[PDB]
RNA sequence: GCUCGCCGGAAGACCAAGGGUUCCUGUCCAACGUUAAUCGGGGCAGGGUGAGUCGACCCCUAAGGCGAGGCCGAAAGGCGUAGUCGAUGGGAAACAGGUUAAUAUUCCUGUACUUGGUGUUACUGCGAAGGGGGGACGGAGAAGGCUAUGUUGGCCGGGCGACGGUUGUCCCGGUUUAAGCGUGUAGGCUGGUUUUCCAGGCAAAUCCGGAAAAUCAAGGCUGAGGCGUGAUGACGAGGCACUACGGUGCUGAAGCAACAAAUGCCCUGCUUCCAGGAAAAGCCUCUAAGCAUCAGGUAACAUCAAAUCGUACCCCAAACCGACACAGGUGGUCAGGUAGAGAAUACCAAGGCGCUUGAGAGAACUCGGGUGAAGGAACUAGGCAAAAUGGUGCCGUAACUUCGGGAGAAGGCACGCUGAUAUGUAGGUGAAGCGACUUGCUCGUGGAGCUGAAAUCAGUCGAAGAUACCAGCUGGCUGCAACUGUUUAUUAAAAACACAGCACUGUGCAAACACGAAAGUGGACGUAUACGGUGUGACGCCUGCCCGGUGCCGGAAGGUUAAUU
RNA sequence: AGGACCGAACCGACUAAUGUUGAAAAAUUAGCGGAUGACUUGUGGCUGGGGGUGAAAGGCCAAUCAAACCGGGAGAUAGCU
C-alpha cells in the first residue's frame, strides 16, 4: 500500500490547455501536474483517493524545462472510466 | 601435390598452392576450440614489441594434445583436418572410451589408422613413447623437453628428430637445426614426422598472400632516415657501415644466445 | 572537409568526465585545481 | 491563386550521431537576417513530446578497462587472479485504420501477442557455481521457388471535348486491405526406433560421446510464399451539404485477373574455395549435494503485474562539424514511370524547391560557353588547352610473348520507321478441360489467354538512324620500375616506398628479440618447413676477383692487463 | 577463378583553368585513377612526447611537429637591435 502522506504529495495542480480540455470531452481523461518523481502506480492512487473516482490508466510524460529558469516537471494523463471528475 | 597456378593475372602467375585431397572439408570439432584474439605485437603495454604483425583471417584456436598421456587406450583416426594455427596439420582421433582429440598429424597417417600411447606402445608412426622405449636411431617428433610437460621440439611441418644415443638417463637428438641435444630419456615422443612436408614448396606469389597470413610490409633499414634506423639516410643509396638491428646491435653474424643454465644440454651447437 | 571535433557525448565523458578525473591521483589534481580557481563548470560532464 | 523554371537513387522521405526547444500557434519589427520586410530557425507570450509490446534501462558477453587478495616497484605507482564492468554484437512480445495547430506501433477504434508472480485444480522427480547440446557465425559464385513492386486487360465511377476530328480497338480517375491465427509447400537437412554395455565428459547422469544387437528404413526437423480467417470490417474514385473560404462533416461504386519482377525473402540455405571464418547468456536436456505423503516441476484456468526513462524538431543540413543562414564534410534506411545493361544518363511522378539584394544598359577587359572562311601544330618548354574518338552485333586483326596475353590491336560493315514472314514468330508464363492417384498447396497430359525478342525480305523518309544525354583517339620506337598496391593531409604520386621471390645471419624455447627499475607481457598458446634482424627486389640468364683494412666468427701458445691481496 | 576487366555508389587525387582581402585557413569546374580488395566505412577501444605510430615522406600525432599542447623554473639568457 502507498501511504496517505505520499498521495498528498504527488499532485501538483491540474494542467489546463487546448488539448488538456478536448482530452477531458473526448478521452474522458484529465491532464495534472505531478510530483516529477509520482509514479503511475501512485498517481493512480492518489487521483483514486483524492478525487474519489475510478481511473482506467494513467500515462506520464516529463516536460523539459524550457531556456528561461522552467524546471522539468511531469505531466499525467489521467483516464477516467465513467466517474465525472470536474 | 603443388600446384601451378595459371597465369590468368599478375598475381597468379607465380602461385604455387599446396593441395591436399584428405583434408576434412567440413567445421572443425567444436569441443576443441577457443577464440583467439589477434594483437598485432602489441604487449599488454600497448606498445609494438614484434614489427610487422597484424591483420590477416580470423582464425579459432583448436586444442592439440601434445602431452598424449592416455596411455593404454587404443585411438582410432577420423578425419585430418585443416589448422590455421600450425604449419602442420591435425588429425582428430577418437579413443575407444568416447573421447576425442586433436594430435599432429605424422607423416604417413590416415584417417582410420590406429594409434596408441603408453609404454608398450608399439614401434610405429603416430605412437607416442617415453623415449626410453624407443630404439636409439629413430625418427621421432613432437618430443618433449621435461617429462610431462608436452612436446615442444620437432613439430612444425616436415621436421623430426634423431634419436642419436642412449647414455644413461639421457638420449642425445639431432635436433632439426642440426644441433645436438640431452634430454631426459623419460621425456615422450612420437615415432615418425610431422606430415605435411610440402608445405615449404608453396609460393604465395603476391603481397596479399602474405597480408592475409598477418605479415605486415617490411620497410628496409636503409630507406629510412637517421633518426629512425641506424641504417640512415644519405644522399641518394648510401650505406656505409656495418649491419644492425633496428636498435643497434650487429646483425650478420654476431651470436646471441646468452643463456648458462641450459649449456649443459648442447652437446653441440649447430652449424 | 573534415574538421578536428567530431563531438561523441560517450566519448567525451569517457575521455574527460567526471569519474575519469577521479580515477586518477592527477585528475583529481586537475580537480582541486580547477575548485581552487573557482570554476563554474567544474568537468565537462553535464 | 494562376502560370513558368529547377531536383527527382534527390535538392524527396525517414532516422542515428550531434544539437537542444530551433517544434506548433499568436503577436512584434529595435537588433539579427549581407537589401526591404508586413516575413523568419529573430524578439516576446502561450502551448506541444502520452508505450507491457519501439528504444534505453535490463540479462549476457567482445576488444578493452578496472580489479579483493596477490606478485612487483624510492614514494607516487605498475601488472594481474577470482571477479566486475564494457556494445559496435547475442536474450520475451502490436499490427492495420482514424486523430492534433503541433505526439503517435504511445491517444482512440478494431483485431492481437508476450513474460513473470499469485491462487485453484489435475498430474507428477524435483533440484547447481557442475556436465552435454544449442546460440553460433567466412569469402566468392550459381540457381530454382517467390514476394515487394510495376505494367496491361477487365471492372466500376465520371467525360464527350476553347481549333479539324473524337459514343469509341476513345478519354480520365479509382481498383486498397495488416499483425495475429489456422494450414503446411518450392526448397534445405538428417535415416529412425528399441535393447544392452562402457579405460570419456572433474563425480555422475537416464543427457551427450563410444561399442554391439535387433527391427523398420516409408521417420523427424526446418522453411519463404500461397491460401483461408481477421474483415458483413476498415479504406476507397467521387459526390452531397455547410463554411471561418481555411476547410469540415455526411455518404460511398468497383475493389479482380493475367504477365513481368528485385540488389528483398526462402537463404545463417546450396555449391565451391583457402586465407579456414567471435564470445557468453537466454534456451534445452542431464544429474549432484539436498528435499522427500513436502518442496518444486508440468498442464489447464482465473487474477494481477510489466516500473523508470527517451519520444517535440532538425538530421547530406540555415538545428550537426566547419568563426558565418559558409558552393565544403557527415553513418544507415526507402526508392515509382518512360527510354536504358544499369542505383549511369535524359525527361518526369510523389514530394520538395527557385538558392534573403534587386532594376536597367548592352563599352573595353575578365570569366564560362557556342560557331567559324583558307590553312592545319606553323603554337609552345612541351599539342598545355581545345578539338577529336566513342554503342551494339558481326567480320577481321601484327610483331612479340612468361602462352595467360598483346587485343576493343589496327581496320571494316550493318543499324530509323513501316509492312510481310508470323492479323506476334522463336521463346517464356500458363487457365479450362482430360485422365491418374498414395484424391489435394497433387501429378501427367493438353493448350485458351498473356507476354515477347532477334532475324530475313520488301517498301519508305531526312543532309544525316549508337540522330539527344550518354559514351575509348589510335599506331610506331625507347628509358625506368615486374606487376595490383603505398607516400610528402595543405606545391613532389614518382624511377621513391612496399611487394612475391632470393640470400645471409641470429635463434633449442623460460628462444633470439622487443616493451618494461621490476613484476610481467608480446614474440607464441608458435617450435628451426618456426621466429627475428639485414641486404636485394617478380621472372629469365647469371653474380667474376680480392680477407690487406674494418667489422664479425673461431682459437689463445705467449706478451700485456682491473678490482683484489 | 582472379590484389581479373569495363563502369555508378564509395574511396582517392594525375592535369588544366578559376579562385588567391576566396563560397572554402586547399575548394570549385571539366576531364582522371581504383572500384571483391594489400578494399572501403560506422561504433567503441589501445599505443604519449625523445615518446608513439609510420607500405618511409622527417610523414603523422586535434588547421601546431628534426621532437605536440598546457602550466611552472622564469622577469632563462641576449657583448644584439
Amino acid at each position: 500500500m502507498i501511504r496517505e502522506e505520499r498521495l498528498l504529495k504527488v499532485l501538483r495542480a491540474p494542467h489546463v490547455s487546448e488539448k488538456a480540455s478536448t482530452a477531458m470531452e473526448k478521452s474522458n481523461t484529465i491532464v495534472l501536474k505531478v510530483a516529477k518523481d509520482a509514479t503511475k502506480a501512485e498517481i493512480k492512487a492518489a487521483v483514486q483517493k483524492l478525487f474519489e473516482v475510478e481511473v482506467e490508466v494513467v500515462n506520464t510524460l516529463v516536460v523539459k524545462g524550457k531556456v528561461k529558469r522552467r524546471s522539468d516537471w511531469k505531466k499525467a494523463y489521467v483516464t477516467l472510466k465513467e466517474g465525472q471528475n470536474l | 601435390a603443388v600446384v601451378k597456378c595459371k597465369p590468368t593475372s599478375p598475381g597468379r602467375r607465380h602461385v604455387v598452392k599446396v593441395v591436399n585431397p584428405e583434408l576434412h572439408k567440413g567445421k572443425p570439432f567444436a569441443p576443441l576450440l577457443e577464440k583467439n584474439s589477434k594483437s598485432g605485437g602489441r604487449n599488454n603495454n600497448g606498445r609494438i614489441t614484434t614489427r610487422h604483425i597484424g591483420g590477416g583471417h580470423k582464425q579459432a584456436y583448436r586444442i592439440v594434445d601434445f602431452k598424449r598421456n592416455k596411455d593404454g587406450i587404443p585411438a582410432v583416426v577420423e578425419r585430418l583436418e585443416y589448422d590455421p594455427n600450425r604449419s602442420a596439420n591435425i588429425a582428430l582421433v577418437l579413443y575407444k572410451d568416447g573421447e576425442r582429440r586433436y594430435i599432429l598429424a605424422p607423416k604417413g597417417l590416415k584417417a582410420g589408422d590406429q594409434i596408441q600411447s603408453g609404454v608398450d606402445a608399439a614401434i610405429k608412426p603416430g605412437n607416442t613413447l617415453p623415449m626410453r622405449n624407443i630404439p636409439v636411431g629413430s625418427t621421432v617428433h613432437n618430443v618433449e623437453m621435461k617429462p610431462g610437460k608436452g612436446g615442444q621440439l620437432a613439430r612444425s611441418a616436415g621436421t623430426y628428430v634423431q634419436i642419436v644415443a642412449r647414455d644413461g638417463a639421457y638420449v642425445t637428438l639431432r635436433l632439426r637445426s642440426g644441433e645436438m641435444r640431452k634430454v631426459e630419456a623419460d621425456c615422450r615422443a612420437t615415432l615418425g614426422e610431422v606430415g605435411n612436408a610440402e608445405h615449404m614448396l608453396r609460393v604465395l606469389g603476391k603481397a596479399g598472400a602474405a597480408r592475409w597470413r598477418g605479415v605486415r610490409p617490411t620497410v628496409r633499414g636503409t630507406a629510412m632516415n637517421p633518426v629512425d634506423h641506424p641504417h640512415g639516410g644519405g644522399e641518394g643509396r648510401n650505406f656505409g657501415k656495418h649491419p644492425v638491428t633496428p636498435w643497434g646491435v650487429q646483425t650478420k653474424g654476431k651470436k646471441t644466445r646468452s643463456n648458462k643454465r641450459t649449456d649443459k644440454f648442447i652437446v653441440r651447437r649447430r652449424s | 572537409m573534415k574538421r578536428t571535433f567530431q563531438p561523441s557525448v560517450l566519448k567525451r565523458n569517457r575521455s574527460h568526465g567526471f569519474r575519469a578525473r577521479m580515477a586518477t591521483k592527477n585528475g583529481r589534481q586537475v580537480l582541486a585545481r580547477r575548485r581552487a580557481k573557482g570554476r563554474a563548470r567544474l568537468t565537462v560532464s553535464k
